[PDB]
């Protein structure tokens, strides 16, 4: 299938922020710091919340996003993690990885912190929501987990990349794990079959920290119409 | 001319997209958007969201 770049739902360096400290077409918020080559969505500080969400909503049936980030801390343990969103409402502030709960769509959580004590972290995790669910934070949402995988994205030597395709009611998540700089050396993580989401709405990205804290930097967010 | 195709191909792909043009131009977002949308409408024949050198001339 053909792809079309959608600048209005994307960002990237080398000149990512405007003079006035704003990212074009995106609303950043809380403790998110945009900068010339990346947004530190949440810094390695206690109890951070930050999020960046598209201003305009977006109407495409099928799409893809490639998202490039680093998550970094001294410990082999870190927190809390990162979250890519497609959904209906801008969910800027809120308890779900910096962002709003009761969300209407999909959220792909890069859970650094093993919150249900299970040793199942760090892990990537897909979660549906129609406007009335409460994300089971303490249980990583292991119960609401449409699907998931166990890939380690912390402290890698190349920025990690996540291709997230929604093609014909099949969402799929590929992952370069920052071991190679081959920006198209994706490994299969997971996949959700037979899944609807709002016809329109925003893309966003968010993250957060608590007692433990990594830096959460996103370098780019490229979005495509299929 | 090619010198100018390249001034703002920062990612190096030999393709300009909306974000690379935004910077070319950098005023309000909507003002900006209108200009970028103009360029794509005007130049982006194959509608991939990029403009190659052919589309540029
Ligand atoms: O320690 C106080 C801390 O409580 C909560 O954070 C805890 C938990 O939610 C986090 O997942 C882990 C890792 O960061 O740390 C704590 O154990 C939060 O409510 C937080 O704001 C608070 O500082
Ligand atoms: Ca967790
Ligand atoms: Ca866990
Ligand atoms: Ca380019
Ligand atoms: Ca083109």
């Amino acid at each position: 299938p053909h792809r079309r770049f959608e600048y209005k739902y994307s960002f990237k360096g080398p000149h990512l922020v405007q003079s006035d400290g704003t990212v074009p077409f995106w609303a950043h918020a809380g403790n998110a710091i945009p900068s010339s080559d990346q947004i530190r969505v949440a810094p390695s500080l206690k109890s951070q919340r930050g999020s960046v969400w598209t201003k305009t909503k977006a109407a495409f049936e099928n799409w893809e996003v490639e998202v490039t980030f680093r998550v970094t801390g001294r410990g082999r343990i870190g927190a809390d993690g990162l979250a890519i969103w497609y959904a209906e409402n801008q969910g800027l502030e809120g308890p779900v990885f910096g962002s709003a709960d009761l969300w209407n769509g999909v959220g792909i959580f890069f859970d650094s912190f093993d919150n249900d004590g299970k040793k199942n972290n760090p892990a990537i995790v897909i979660i549906g929501n129609n406007g009335q669910i409460h994300y089971d934070h303490q249980n990583d949402g292991a119960s609401q987990a449409l699907a998931s995988c166990q890939r380690d994205f912390r402290n890698k030597p190349y920025p990690v990349r996540a291709k997230i395709t929604y093609y014909q009611n099949t969402l799929t998540v590929m992952i370069n794990n920052g071991f190679t700089p081959d920006k198209n050396d994706y490994e299969f993580c997971a996949k959700v079959e037979n899944m609807i989401i709002p016809a329109q709405g925003h893309f966003g990205i968010s993250a957060a920290t608590g007692g433990l804290a990594d830096d959460h930097d996103v370098l780019s967010f490229l979005t495509f119409q299929l | 001319q090619l010198h100018y195709f390249k001034m703002h191909d920062y990612d190096g792909n030999n393709l300009l997209d909306g974000l690379e043009l935004s910077t070319a131009i950098t005023m309000s977002e909507d003002e900006l958007i209108n200009i970028i949308d103009g360029v794509l409408r005007d130049d982006d024949k194959n509608n991939d969201g990029y403009i190659d050198y052919a589309e540029f001339a």
